């Protein structure tokens, strides 16, 4: 549970920077409605989890840039879902 | 950009009595609408954030309502107060943008004017200057007019009134007139009255005063 | 205590240019963001852009014209708006307030009053207002001050290091010459007068000017 369970930790890295970053990169963009930190980090968890709602997205280039960044350390860093495989325990 | 619509831009209600503004986005906005208050001089005051969420050291009087394009902001039991201007703000789609603004205005019973005439200082007209204030205090209606006589003549030259929106300790309204002359021209007539004509009394309010 | 410290006045001659500042104080994150807002007399808000301090961005409103640039200086905790190139069209009340990155603004400025003239800075001249010899007093009465030949805006007039409160009106300033004049007023029962002393401390900040004047009978 150390080698998975330690990945939990990058994941909730990820999210929170991801959140912060995204609201860095959106505002300042007409537009942009992921702009409060909040919901930023709502967007980060939906987005690294892909649910893909839609409610919530990047329009500006670079928070697209940290979008993809999110996306990537963060469908890998998924692999907590696989640290579950506890379950078949 | 987002608009906000804040209309009517005066509301008119009787002490103790509800009332309502209203804010309309141009778009849906969900609930990330936020009420501010601003007294005459004061600072903008956070009143509720997203459209109800309530605030500390805020009445209970206040409230928030809405979602989507249609807010409103609730105050059950107007009072002086409440005297202010209010504004909407979004914090939806970037940039955050603000209402037109909607001022409350309290109607209370009609009150008669407390006229008070003074005499310049000696401390100005030691600098060669005269000035013969007059106030024309807590009235209601607003309306009001003040007249200047200077040994029984009316005098029209070198008087400034100023006005106080309402007030919000008992919503009712106050004038400043005030006759500037220059020692010289003040040290050459006798008295100099004041008279306040307010839809509370048919004959004028008066106060005088003799220079010796 | 009071978490925003804004100058409360700046005079600045057309053409010219001036560092507004806001200094902060209370709890401070990462995560805020420090907001201008101008205001012309009469009318309402009006943002004009925002910066957090914690990375230094910042961005401006794009439909009015840009005539700002927004700085801020960590260890300070104070954050500065430069206007540049002035007019009779950027005179008005500038307020900072700050925003906790979730969209409101939960405290805000007292805000700088800014004049944009080729007129002087004057301070105010103080003179008492009691009653005249033969006024017939009753349950309360009524004393006050004249404060003229200042500018420009504002100036704040409380009566007794403000412990008198009750009672108060300050009138609307009046332009004439490029010199203001207001006046302010106080009304207290007949009793508590003068036995009581009473006294309108007047503060002009564009002149860093406040004054006292006693309020006694006319001799
Ligand atoms: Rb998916
Ligand atoms: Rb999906
Ligand atoms: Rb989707
Ligand atoms: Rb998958």
């Amino acid at each position: 549970w150390r080698a998975a369970g330690a990945a939990t930790v990058l994941l909730v890295i990820v999210l929170l920077a991801g959140s912060y970053l995204a609201v860095l990169a959106e505002r300042g963009a007409p537009g942009a409605q992921l702009i409060t930190y909040p919901r930023a980090l709502w967007w980060s968890v939906e987005t690294a989890t892909t649910v893909g709602y839609g409610d919530l997205y990047p329009v500006t280039l670079w928070g697209r840039c940290v979008a993809v960044v999110v996306m990537v350390a963060g469908i890998t860093s998924f692999g907590l879902v696989t640290a579950a495989l506890a379950t078949w325990f | 950009d987002i608009l906000l619509t804040q209309s009517p831009a005066i509301l008119s209600v009787s002490p103790g009595e509800r009332v309502s503004f209203s804010c309309r986005a141009s778009q849906s906005i969900g609930t990330d609408i936020h009420w501010y208050q601003q007294r005459t001089n004061g600072s903008p005051r956070l009143l509720i954030k997203y459209a109800s969420e309530s605030i500390s050291g805020i009445p209970s009087r206040f409230s928030g309502s809405g979602s989507g394009t249609d807010f409103t902001l609730s105050i059950n039991s107007v009072e002086s107060e409440d005297i202010a201007n209010y504004y909407c703000q979004q914090s939806n789609r970037w940039p955050f943008t603000f209402g037109s603004g909607t001022k409350l205005e309290i109607k209370r019973a009609d009150a008669a004017p407390t006229v008070s005439i003074f005499p310049p200082s000696s401390e100005q007209l030691t600098s060669g200057g005269a000035s013969v204030v007059c106030f024309l205090n807590n009235f209601y209606p607003k309306d009001i007019n003040v007249k200047w006589k200077i040994d029984g003549s009316e005098r029209q030259n070198g008087v400034l009134n100023s006005w106080t929106d309402q007030d919000s300790k008992d919503s009712t309204y106050s004038m400043s007139s005030t006759l500037t002359l220059t020692k010289d021209e003040y040290e050459r007539h006798n008295s100099y009255t004041c008279e306040a004509t307010h839809k509370t009394s048919t004959s004028p309010i008066v106060k005088s005063f003799n220079r010796n | 205590q009071v978490q925003l410290q804004q100058p409360g006045a700046e005079l600045v001659k057309p053409g010219a240019s001036v560092k507004l500042s806001c200094k902060a104080s209370g709890y401070t994150f990462t995560s805020d963001w420090i907001h201008w807002v101008k205001q012309r007399p009469g009318h309402g808000l009006e943002w004009i852009g925002e910066i957090i301090p914690s990375y230094g961005r910042a961005n401006y409103n794009e439909k009015i014209q840009k005539k700002a640039t927004l700085t801020a200086d960590k260890s300070s905790s104070t954050a500065f708006m430069q206007l540049s190139s002035l007019t009779s069209e950027d005179s008005a009340v500038y307020y900072c307030a700050r925003e906790r990155g979730d969209g409101y603004f939960a405290v805000w400025g007292a805000g700088t009053t800014v004049t944009v003239s080729s007129a002087k800075t004057t301070p105010p001249s103080v003179y008492p207002l009691a009653p005249g010899s033969a006024a017939q007093t009753n349950s309360m009465v009524t004393l006050g001050c004249l404060v003229k030949g200042y500018f420009p805006e504002p100036v704040t007039v409380t009566w007794n290091s403000g412990s008198l409160s009750s009672g108060v009106h300050t009138f609307p300033a009046v332009l004439q010459s490029d010199l203001y004049t207001l006046s302010s007023s106080v009304t207290v029962p007949s009793s508590s007068w003068p036995s009581e002393t009473v006294t309108c401390n007047v503060a002009h900040p564009a002149s860093s000017t406040k004054v006292d004047k006693k309020i006694v009978p006319r001799d």
